[PDB]
RNA sequence: CCGAGGGUAGGGCCCGUGACUGGGGCGGUCGUAACAAGGUAGCUGUACCGGAAGGUGCGGCUGGA
RNA sequence: GAGGAAGAAGCCCUUCGGGGUGUAAACUCCUGAACCCGGGACGAAACCCCCGACGAGGGGACUGACGGUACCGGGGUAAUAGCGCCGGCCAACUCCGUGCCAGCAGCCGCGGUAAUACGGAGGGCGCGAGCGUUACCCGGAUUCACUGGGCGUAAAGGGCGUGUAGGCGGCCUGGGGCGUCCCAUGUGAAAGACCACGGCUCAACCGUGGGGGAGCGUGGGAUACGCUCAGGCUAGACGG
RNA sequence: GCUAGUUGGUGGGGUAAUGGCCCACCAAGGCGACGACGGGUAGCCGGUCUGAGAGGAUGGCCGGCCACAGGGGCACUGAG
C-alpha cells in the first residue's frame, strides 16, 4: 500500500457503486477523523472499530437514496464522487483565502490543518488552512 | 506521465515554422524580376498562371504569383511582394503587390480595386 | 506625393549661394526633395495639382543586345539599369519576345558605348554584348 | 460620422418600425406601413431560415441603429457595461440612454435623434446653463438640460415644445415646459423602457 | 540578518576550509510537488576543527577568498557519514555517465 | 544636494506639478525620495496646493534646499510661520 | 404548450445494388423556458417526417432542470463518450455562453445565465445527448440534504 | 614586469560553395508484388540472389487458414 | 436636419401584369462645419526693491515662446465619402459575359455553354475618415494537457531481467516544528491596472483619494498531514 | 566531462574597503546529469499584449538598474 487514505475513499467508492451494506477499511486514527466527517456530514450513516483476524478495521456503514421508478431501479448515491486531491506524488496545501469551494456549496472538501481535520466551511470559520485531503459530493 | 516526470523532463513548448522565410520577418519585400513566364497548376486544376521568379533584397530568389488579368511585368521589373502562397502552384509562397513599383494596376477593374492596385474611375 | 523643401541653393562660378526664395520664371537648386525626378511638375501644397507639359520626342536609333554571361548576376544588371533608367530616360531596356535576350537601345553608338562601359566598369557586370539574335521561321 | 443615408430601408430589413423619422413615422405614408419587407430586389422573396448569428447580428443592428451611433462608439459603451457592476444589459441600454442627444429627443425638444443631434451640435441645447455641442455627453443624474436661451427665439424648438404641454416623458425625466428646461433624475430601470430589442441577444453577440 | 544555513561537511581536504552540502526544499512553480536541490558551500574553519560527517550551520560572512563567503557558526550533529556517502555515491556515479 | 522642488506631471498645457524631495542631480520627473504634496498652477479646483507641512519641516531641517518658487508655494502655505 | 428548435438536420446514406439510397435524420430540442426540456432524434425517409418524429420522441423524453434565477445550482461536467460538456453557474448579467447545441438545449430549458464549454468530440448529436444527461444530473440544496 | 595588438605555427567548431554522385518530394515504358485463399496466405528479423516490383532459405507473428 | 409620391427620370430585374433602387432625389422650409468682424487668456508669482531684523509676517514692481492661439461675442454658405464583402464557415442575390480559358483561393473547393464561387452590372450585407491586405504575438489549440490529455487494435509499454542515483512508502506513542497553516510588523518606489470623485464643453488625455495582493525579511503561535529524531507493534517484506 | 591563479592556506602589494583583485611560497585541491564546460540567442525589471484562468508572448514610448560612446588599451585630475 502507498496511499492508505486513497485506498480508503476508494474502498468506499468501489463498494458504493455495487451497494454493499458496509465496507471494512484497515484502521488508523487519521482515517477515523475523516470518517467521523463523512458521517457528520451525511455521507455515511456511520462507522465502528471492529476486527478481522485480530487486525483493527473500521466498518463503514454506507447510505443511499430510495429505489427509483423506471427500467433502472438502482438508487441515486449519497457519496456521488470522492477523489484524492493532495497526494504522495503531489502534495496540495491551500491557504484560507485559497480554500476551494465544492459544487457551489453542496459538497465538501475535508482538509488537514493544525486545528483538526476540518471541512472547508469549518476551516473558513476556524480561519486556517492545510493539506486539501479530498473532496466529496 | 507522472508528476515526477514533469518535474524531471518538463513539457516541450511548441516551435512554429515560418512559411515566408525569404521575407526575413518583413511585412513586404522588393525584388527584380529574373524571369516572367507562365506555369501550369496541379490536379484537378488546369490553367496557365502568371508567375514571376523574383530576386529579393534579402537576397533570396523566390518565385511569385501575379494576380489579376494581364500584367505589364517582365525581366528587370522592380516589384514588391507579400506573403501568400498559391495553392495550386508548387513553390509559390508570395504574390506581387499590384499598383507598386513597376507593377501596374489592372485595366478596367471596378470591384475590389484595392487588392489590384487600381485608382478610382471618374 | 508630398515632399519637404528644406533649403534653396544657387550655383555661381566659384561658390554656392543660399537663398530664401525663387520667384516665378527663374532657375536655381533645391535641397531636401527625395522622390523627385527630371520631367516632373512641382507645386505648393494647396494649389492646382497641375502637371506640366511632359516633353516628348525622339525614339532611340541604335539597338544593342546584352548577355548576362553567368548568370546569378544577370540581376546585378537588373537593379543596375533601373537605377540608370530614372537617371537617363533616353536609353530603353527591353527583353526579346522570342529568343529572350536583353536589348538596351540607344540614341547612338556613343550613347550606348558609355552606358555599356559604365554597366561594367562601375557595376562589375559579368556580361558581354553584340548583334541581337534573329527570330526565324520554318 | 453617423449613418446619414436613406433611412426607411433600415427598418425595412429590420422587420420593425424603428421610429427614426419622427413626424412621418405615425403617418401612413411611412415606408413600413406600405412595404414591410426587406429593401431591394429581393424583399417579397420567401425568407430563408435565419442563422443563430444572423439573429444576433440583425438584433444588435436594430438597437445600434435606433440611437444612430457608430459601431465603434456603440461597442465601447457596451464594453463599459459588462465591467460596470451588475447587469450588463440594463446598464448598457442605461448608459446608451444616458447619452445626451437621446435625452434631448426623449424630452421632445426635437423630432428624431437625427434632428436631436443637430440640435446639440448647433449649440442650441445646454446643460446647467453651459452650452454643450457634444452629441456624446454622458448626462449624469441631476443635470439642467436647458435650451440655449439665445436659441429660444427659434421656430422649431417652439413647434416641438408647444406640442409637449402635457404628454408624459419617462418616469426618469421632468420636462418643465414653457421655460424650455428639463431634468434628468434617474438612469432607467430595465422595465422603465420598451424598444424592439431583446437586451440579451446583444450580450450574446459580443460573446462570440 | 546574516543568513544561516545548515549542512554536512563533504570535504575537509582544504587548508582551514571545509565543503558543506546544503539541501533546501520548496514546491515546483508549476507542479506543486515538493523538490530538493542542494548547494555546496566553502566555509571558513579558522581553527580547523570541523571534520567529515559534521553536520554544521554556517553564517553569512565577510569574504575570506573567492567563493568562501560563509564561516561555520556551530557544530550541530556529528559523524553523519551516511550523508557523506549520499553524495560520494552520486559523485562517483559520474564516472559511468561519460562517453 | 538633497532638494525640494516641483516635479512636473500632467500633460500638454495641463500642468500638474508634484512638489517633491529628491536628489538635485535627478531627472526632473525622476525617481523621487518622497512625495510632499501637489500643486496645480492654473488653479482649476479649490485644491491647487497641499504641502505636507508636518513633513516639509523635517526636510528643511536635515538639509533640503528648495526652489525659489518652491518656497513660494511652501511659504504660501506657510511652513515658515514662527 | 412547448417550443421546438431543430438543432441538426442531416442526410445519411446506405448502399445497395445500382446506387445509394438516403435516409434523413434530425435532432430536435423541445422546451418551455420555464423549466421543462427534451431531446429526440427521429430519422425518416423524408426531411419533415423525421423533423416531426424527432419532436415526438422529443416530448417523449423530458428533463427536470431546476433553475436558480435563470441559472444552474452547481457546476457540472458530464462526459457522454468522447464528447464532454461543461456547465458553470453564472450571474444575472452574463448570458447564455454556449455552442448552438448546448445553446438551444439551454435556452429552452429557460436558462438565461450560464457559462459552458464543449471539450472532447464536439459531435452535435453526442454533445447534445451529453448536455441533456448533465441537466438531468442537476441538484439543489434540498435534495442534497434530503439525501443526508 | 605586465600590456592594445601585430606576427609565426598547429588545432577545433560553424556558414557558403563544388566537377560529379546518392537517394528523396512533386508533376510515359516494363512487369503485377500487395488488397478476396489476390489466384504461391500475408507480414516479419536476417541472409543470398534477381530489370523491377520481388523470390527464395531459417526462424517468428496472425494482423490468415 | 424636418417635410416631401401608392412612388419622376436613368439603370437593374421581369411570367411583360409588375418588382427594385426609393423619401432616396428633385421640391418646401429650419438650423449654420468653414469662413468674415470684434474682443482675447489661464499658464506668473517668486527671484529683486520697500517697512521689518537681509529672519516671521506685510506691501510694491518687472517678465508669456506657444499667441492674437484657445475660448468668448456679433455676422454666416448645405458644406468630402469612401473601402471590404455577398458558394460554406459568414450577414448579403440576380442578370449578362466567359466556357478547365481568363481567372479566384484562408481551408473545403469553384471554372469543361444555363457559374448566387471568375469578370462587369443592379441590388444586398458590414464598417465609416477610414476600409482592406501583408508580417508577427496570444487566442481559438484540453494540439506539451499544473488547472487540463494520452499509449490492446488510432502516434505511444522499454526484447527480458538485476540493480545505482532518485522519487514514493504500514500501525501506535512521544520529542523537535523543516515543510504546511495563522496573526502581527517591515518591504513590495512613482507611473500603470482597478473602484470612487474631479479638471479640459464630452471623451482620449489628465489631476486627487482609496484598496491592496503575491513574494521575501523579522517577531509570535498551532501540530493534523509531510518531514526528522527517539521508542513500540506485526497486517508489508524477508527468514526457519 | 571542466579547471595551474585553477581551489584552499601563510605573507605581502592594492584599494575608500573585503577578496586569487594582483604577487611569492606551500597544500592539492575547486566544479559537474540538481546539467559543469561549450555552443546558440538575449540588456533586465515596473510594465505591456493576450488569456476564463493557470498560462503563453513580449520589453518601443514612460520610470529604475545595467552597459556602451568609430574598434581596442590605458591611466590622469577629482568627493566622485
Ligand atoms: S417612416 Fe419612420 S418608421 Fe416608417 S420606415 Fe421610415 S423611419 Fe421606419
Ligand atoms: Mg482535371
Ligand atoms: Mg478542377
Ligand atoms: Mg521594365
Ligand atoms: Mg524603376
Ligand atoms: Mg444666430
Ligand atoms: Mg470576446
Ligand atoms: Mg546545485
Ligand atoms: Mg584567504
Ligand atoms: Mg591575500
Ligand atoms: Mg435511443
Ligand atoms: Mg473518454
Ligand atoms: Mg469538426
Ligand atoms: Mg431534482
Ligand atoms: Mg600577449
Ligand atoms: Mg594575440
Ligand atoms: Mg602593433
Ligand atoms: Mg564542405
Ligand atoms: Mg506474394
Ligand atoms: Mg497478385
Ligand atoms: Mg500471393
Ligand atoms: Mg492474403
Ligand atoms: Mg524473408
Ligand atoms: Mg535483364
Ligand atoms: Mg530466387
Ligand atoms: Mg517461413
Ligand atoms: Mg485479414
Ligand atoms: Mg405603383
Ligand atoms: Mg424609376
Ligand atoms: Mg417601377
Ligand atoms: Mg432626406
Ligand atoms: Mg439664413
Ligand atoms: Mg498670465
Ligand atoms: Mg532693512
Ligand atoms: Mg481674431
Ligand atoms: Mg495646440
Ligand atoms: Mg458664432
Ligand atoms: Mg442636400
Ligand atoms: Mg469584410
Ligand atoms: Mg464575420
Ligand atoms: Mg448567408
Ligand atoms: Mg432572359
Ligand atoms: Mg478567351
Ligand atoms: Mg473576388
Ligand atoms: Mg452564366
Ligand atoms: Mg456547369
Ligand atoms: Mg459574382
Ligand atoms: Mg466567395
Ligand atoms: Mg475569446
Ligand atoms: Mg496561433
Ligand atoms: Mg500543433
Ligand atoms: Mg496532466
Ligand atoms: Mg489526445
Ligand atoms: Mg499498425
Ligand atoms: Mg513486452
Ligand atoms: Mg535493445
Ligand atoms: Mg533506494
Ligand atoms: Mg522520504
Ligand atoms: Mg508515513
Ligand atoms: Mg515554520
Ligand atoms: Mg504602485
Ligand atoms: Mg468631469
Ligand atoms: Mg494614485
Ligand atoms: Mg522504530
Ligand atoms: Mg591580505
Ligand atoms: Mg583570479
Ligand atoms: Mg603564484
Ligand atoms: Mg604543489
Ligand atoms: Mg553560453
Ligand atoms: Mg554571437
Ligand atoms: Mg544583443
Ligand atoms: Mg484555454
Ligand atoms: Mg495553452
Ligand atoms: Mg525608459
Ligand atoms: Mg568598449
Ligand atoms: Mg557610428
Ligand atoms: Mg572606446
Amino acid at each position: 500500500l502507498t496511499d492508505p487514505i486513497a485506498d480508503m475513499l476508494t474502498r468506499i467508492r468501489n463498494a458504493t457503486r455495487v451497494y454493499k451494506e458496509s465496507t471494512d477499511v484497515p484502521a488508523s486514527r487519521f482515517k477515523e477523523e475523516i470518517l467521523r466527517i463523512l458521517a457528520r456530514e451525511g455521507f455515511i450513516k456511520g462507522y465502528e472499530r471492529v476486527d478481522v483476524d485480530g487486525k483493527p478495521y473500521l466498518r463503514v456503514y454506507l447510505k443511499y437514496g430510495p429505489r427509483r421508478q423506471g427500467p433502472d431501479p438502482r438508487p441515486e448515491q449519497v457519496i456521488h464522487h470522492i477523489r484524492r486531491i493532495s497526494k504522495p506524488g503531489r502534495r496540495v496545501y491551500v491557504g484560507v483565502k485559497e480554500i476551494p469551494r465544492v459544487r457551489r456549496g453542496l459538497g465538501i472538501a475535508i482538509l488537514s490543518t493544525s486545528k483538526g481535520v476540518l471541512t472547508d466551511r469549518e476551516a473558513r470559520k476556524l480561519g486556517v488552512g492545510g493539506e486539501l485531503i479530498c473532496e466529496v459530493w | 506521465p507522472t508528476i515526477n516526470q514533469l518535474v524531471r523532463k518538463g513539457r516541450e513548448k511548441v516551435r512554429k515554422k515560418s512559411k515566408v522565410p525569404a521575407l526575413k520577418g518583413a511585412p513586404f519585400r522588393r525584388g527584380v524580376c529574373t524571369v516572367v513566364r507562365t506555369v501550369t497548376p496541379k490536379k484537378p486544376n488546369s490553367a496557365l498562371r502568371k508567375v514571376a521568379k523574383v530576386r529579393l533584397t534579402s537576397g533570396y530568389e523566390v518565385t511569385a504569383y501575379i494576380p489579376g488579368e494581364g500584367h505589364n511585368l517582365q525581366e528587370h521589373s522592380v516589384v514588391l511582394i507579400r506573403g501568400g502562397r498559391v495553392k495550386d502552384l508548387p513553390g509559390v509562397r508570395y504574390h506581387i503587390v499590384r499598383g507598386v513599383y513597376d507593377a501596374a494596376g489592372v485595366k478596367d477593374r471596378k470591384k475590389s480595386r484595392s487588392k489590384y492596385g487600381t485608382k478610382k474611375p471618374k | 506625393r508630398k515632399e519637404r523643401v528644406a533649403r534653396l541653393l544657387r550655383m555661381h562660378a566659384n561658390h554656392r549661394e543660399e537663398v530664401e526664395e525663387l520667384k516665378a520664371g527663374d532657375l536655381g537648386a533645391v535641397v531636401g526633395l527625395k522622390e523627385t525626378i527630371t520631367g516632373d511638375t512641382l507645386v505648393g501644397e494647396d494649389a492646382p495639382r497641375v502637371i506640366l507639359e511632359s516633353i516628348e520626342v525622339p525614339e532611340p536609333v541604335i539597338d544593342v543586345a546584352i548577355e548576362p554571361k553567368t548568370k546569378a548576376d544577370q540581376e546585378k544588371l537588373s537593379q543596375a539599369l533601373a537605377r540608370l533608367a530614372e537617371e537617363d530616360p533616353t536609353f530603353r531596356v527591353s527583353t526579346h519576345p522570342e529568343t529572350g535576350q536583353t536589348i538596351i537601345s540607344g540614341m547612338g553608338e556613343l550613347h550606348l558605348e558609355i552606358i555599356v562601359d559604365r554597366l561594367k566598369r562601375e557595376f562589375k557586370v559579368d556580361a558581354n554584348v553584340g548583334k541581337p539574335q534573329v527570330a526565324y521561321r520554318e | 460620422g453617423r449613418y446619414i443615408g436613406p433611412v426607411c430601408r433600415l427598418c425595412r430589413r429590420e422587420g420593425v418600425k424603428l421610429y427614426l423619422k419622427g413626424e412621418r413615422c405615425y403617418s401612413p405614408k411611412c415606408a413600413m406601413e406600405r412595404r414591410p419587407y426587406p429593401p431591394g430586389q429581393h424583399g417579397q422573396k420567401r425568407a430563408r431560415r435565419p442563422s443563430d448569428y444572423a439573429v444576433r447580428l440583425r438584433e444588435k443592428q436594430k438597437l445600434r441603429r435606433i440611437y444612430g451611433i457608430s459601431e465603434r462608439q456603440f461597442r465601447n459603451l457596451f464594453e463599459e457595461a459588462s465591467k460596470k457592476k451588475g447587469v450588463t444589459g440594463s446598464v448598457f441600454l442605461g448608459l446608451l440612454e444616458s447619452r445626451l442627444d437621446n435625452v434631448v429627443y426623449r424630452l421632445g425638444f426635437a423630432v428624431s435623434r437625427r434632428q436631436a443631434r443637430q440640435l446639440v451640435r448647433h449649440g442650441h441645447i445646454t446643460v446647467n446653463g453651459r452650452r454643450v455641442d457634444l452629441p456624446s455627453y454622458r448626462v449624469r443624474p441631476g443635470d439642467e438640460i436647458a435650451v440655449a436661451e439665445k436659441s429660444r427665439n427659434l421656430e422649431l424648438i417652439r413647434q416641438n415644445l408647444e406640442a409637449m404641454k402635457g404628454r408624459k416623458v419617462g418616469p426618469w425625466l421632468s420636462l418643465d415646459v414653457e421655460g424650455m428646461k428639463g431634468k434628468f433624475l434617474r438612469l432607467p430601470d430595465r422595465e422603465d423602457l420598451a424598444l424592439p430589442v431583446n437586451e440579451q441577444l446583444v450580450i450574446e453577440f459580443y460573446s462570440r | 540578518p546574516k543568513k544561516v544555513l545548515t549542512g554536512v561537511v563533504v570535504s575537509d581536504k582544504m587548508q582551514k576550509t571545509v565543503t558543506v552540502l546544503v539541501e533546501r526544499q520548496f514546491p515546483h512553480p508549476l507542479y506543486g510537488k515538493v523538490i530538493k536541490r542542494s548547494k555546496k558551500y566553502l566555509a571558513h574553519d579558522p581553527e580547523e576543527k570541523y571534520k567529515l560527517g559534521d553536520v554544521v550551520e554556517i553564517i553569512e560572512s565577510r569574504p575570506i577568498s573567492k567563493r568562501k563567503r560563509f564561516r561555520v557558526l556551530r557544530l550541530v550533529e556529528s559523524g553523519r557519514m551516511d550523508l557523506v556517502e549520499k553524495y560520494l555515491i552520486r559523485r562517483q556515479n559520474y564516472e559511468s555517465l561519460s562517453k | 544636494m538633497v532638494k525640494i522642488r516641483l516635479a512636473r506631471f500632467g500633460s500638454k498645457h495641463n500642468p500638474h506639478y508634484r512638489i517633491v524631495v529628491t536628489d538635485a542631480r535627478r531627472k526632473r520627473d525622476g525617481k523621487y525620495i518622497e512625495k510632499i504634496g501637489y500643486y496645480d498652477p492654473r488653479k482649476t479646483t479649490p485644491d491647487w496646493l497641499k504641502v505636507d507641512v508636518e513633513r516639509a519641516r523635517y526636510w528643511l531641517s536635515v538639509g533640503a534646499q528648495p526652489t525659489d518658487t518652491a518656497r513660494r508655494l511652501l511659504r504660501q502655505a506657510g511652513v515658515f510661520r514662527q | 404548450d412547448f417550443e421546438e428548435k431543430m438543432i441538426l438536420i442531416r442526410r445519411t446514406a446506405r448502399m445497395q445494388a445500382g446506387g445509394r439510397r438516403f435516409r434523413f435524420g434530425a435532432l430536435v430540442v423541445v422546451g418551455d423556458r420555464q423549466g421543462r426540456v427534451g431531446l429526440g432524434f427521429g430519422k425518416a425517409p423524408e426531411v419533415p417526417l423525421a423533423v416531426q418524429k424527432a419532436g415526438y420522441y422529443a416530448r417523449r423524453n423530458m428533463v427536470e432542470v431546476p433553475l436558480q434565477n435563470g441559472t444552474i445550482p452547481h457546476e457540472i461536467e458530464v462526459e457522454f463518450g468522447a464528447s464532454k460538456i461543461v456547465l458553470k453557474p453564472a450571474a444575472p448579467g452574463t448570458g447564455v455562453i454556449a455552442g448552438a447545441v448546448p445553446r438551444a438545449i439551454l435556452e429552452l430549458a429557460g436558462v438565461t445565465d450560464i457559462l459552458t464549454k464543449e471539450l472532447g468530440s464536439r459531435n452535435p448529436i453526442n454533445i447534445a445527448y451529453a448536455t441533456m444527461e448533465a441537466l438531468r444530473q442537476l441538484r439543489t440544496k434540498a435534495d442534497v440534504e434530503r439525501l443526508r
